[PDB]
């Protein structure tokens, strides 16, 4: 499952 | 100082109303060009990015970038006593921990000032690349909304698959399974918008229903919705306001 | 191998809605005739038996008789997916493990296709004896409804009254009584259910209020409601679906001991 | 006796619909230029004065001053079982502890008959002396209620301020305060009544709004309304009745010591 | 309250 | 909170 979701983004 | 006008205030009222339920504390980015907002769950699962820009308002004015920490559930309470015809103007003072809100009436009549006190926030922001996404499907609010809600009453997660004829919305429970699948509709009319799928990759991943019940309350923004989505990644759901900006909701898969 | 076509699909919608509330689960006979149901309520006060003709559907297919044993709810819950314009088609396979429900819209774009888990059922069937009735009312559908949802606040029973001159409802409770009285309505015409009371002898009985209530959720069904009745036997509403049917509710009159 | 017939029938409706969430027990004051009655809450802070003249009703016949103590709840439940096309009719023979409520429908073919306990009560009734107050603003009924929820979804006191260039409402609370102003720009009509403000003394007080959205239950009675008031005396919400009469709403103020 | 089946 | 009989008086 279950993303995350700063998997992909942080800042 | 922060001084704006905004005639259609409706478009405030509905936008507090689209995102109460959600975030309960925000911070305003106020820029130059607009406002913008960015802000995570109570569960960081999903992203919220609402951008307004001056070229919608009537008068815009700013001096100084301020990130304004609102209770969105006391704005919304606040923006509840305006009507959707009021002409509603926020204002907040150099030095001031406190944001005002006046809505003035359609025959001058009734005059609204309320003030809530503001809180404390520092940016956590997480910033968005700008990608080229595999599928993105563009379609009614209604029929987003009313598949989202026919869809949580049979399970809660939605299994969402895209291919070059159209799109098929899945999802299972206790009491059986469910799918719906929509076309490219006839080419008349881009108003009830023929699900206009621009295929690039194939597409089929995941999701949970609870978080687009949440989006789906900015219904009432805007007429079409853009869902834009590639494989491994967020959900990107685009609501988009007439002239001064947009609101997209990003929502992580389920692997 | 069962499959069945109804273009108007809300009538189905407002036959769930009119069941839900009783049933919780019910065995639907699928038959090569037609649809038939026939259960009682979950107090064992009232009888419900709907019935659907295979002439009445737009492309009605069975191949052997089925007896599909459904949650109502469930049903509803399902069906309240669907559009009052769409065309909805049941489906059962030769193995009846799963029922399907097909919704198309007017419209090519939208196509649901949902399908339920069933389960087995034994039909304890009861047979109810056709007999001829001494009172007949055939009244509005909706000024019924209006009647029961108004005397509902006064007492829990009301007491029918059928006569040659005209019908009287009346109920009682803690803070008083009421009684109205319907007429016969000049013969204008074929008008809306005007009010006909076919008399044989006269009648007059007792009838719980809150079963009645759940009978008057199949008011969107038709236009016309007849209560057909005699002393010592169960009332029957009947609402008429159009052409393809009826559905009937019996319920045991109020006596005291 | 006591006979009265009223073909708008919707306004009584629409009068027990308002008073039924101030008061449970009035006796209704049956006098012979007319019906009032007088009472205070169920925890004695406001006051309700309702009046209806003989010359407004389509019936009127009454020969002995009556007092009949009536259970406002159980007469809006009674109340709810006619339609607001209804014509109805109060009856009560001299002396008695039943109300005779008949009702008419807008074709002839239905007449209902209820009848609801009486009960006795002696109301010992106080009476306002008619003064001239400072401030006297006439408002839409609608425009009234809004501002009420909205500053009540605020705090729970309100604070009204006449002043020569307008009136205001302010509210504070835990959430922040709020602030309402109104101006009289060129009256129209009083149909969109524009704010009429007739000052003689400017004028501030402070009131509980829990009691003034209890007082907007009785919005559909007018499209205007009336509050007048001046320094510590009890403010007026006065809602005219059309032709018939009035209601009018006492409440007092919060105060300091 | 009578009730359902003894009818017959 | 004021009364309001301490406003207006029958007995």
């Amino acid at each position: 499952r279950q993303c995350s979701m700063t998997c992909f983004y942080h800042s | 100082m922060f001084e704006a006008r905004l005639v259609q205030g409706s478009i405030l009222k509905k936008v507090l109303e689209a995102l109460k339920d959600l975030i309960n504390e925000a911070c305003w980015d106020i820029s130059s060009s607009g406002v913008n907002l960015q802000s995570m769950d109570s569960s960081h699962v999903s992203l919220v990015q609402l951008t307004l820009r001056s070229e919608g308002f009537d008068t815009y004015r700013c001096d100084r970038n301020l990130a304004m920490g609102v209770n969105l559930t006391s704005m919304s309470k606040i923006l509840k006593c305006a009507g959707n015809e009021d002409i509603i103007t926020l204002r907040a003072e150099d030095n001031a921990d406190t944001l005002a809100l006046v809505f003035e009436a359609p025959n001058q009549e009734k005059v609204s000032d309320y003030e809530m006190k503001l809180m404390d926030l520092d940016v956590e922001q997480l910033g968005i690349p700008e990608q080229e996404y595999s599928c993105v499907v563009k379609m009614p609010s209604g029929e987003f909304a009313r598949i989202c809600r026919d869809l949580s009453h049979i399970g809660d997660a939605v299994v969402i698959s895209c291919a070059k004829d159209g799109v098929k919305f899945s999802a299972s429970g206790e009491l059986g399974n469910g799918n719906i699948k929509l076309s490219q509709t006839s080419n008349v009319d881009k108003e009830e918008e023929a699900v206009t799928i621009e295929m690039n990759e194939p597409v089929q991943l995941t999701f949970a229903l609870r978080y687009l019940n949440f989006f789906t309350k900015a219904t009432p923004l805007s007429s079409t919705v853009t869902l834009s989505m590639s494989a491994d990644v967020p959900l990107v759901v685009e609501y988009k306001i007439a002239d001064m900006g947009h609101l997209k909701y990003y929502l992580a898969p389920k692997i």
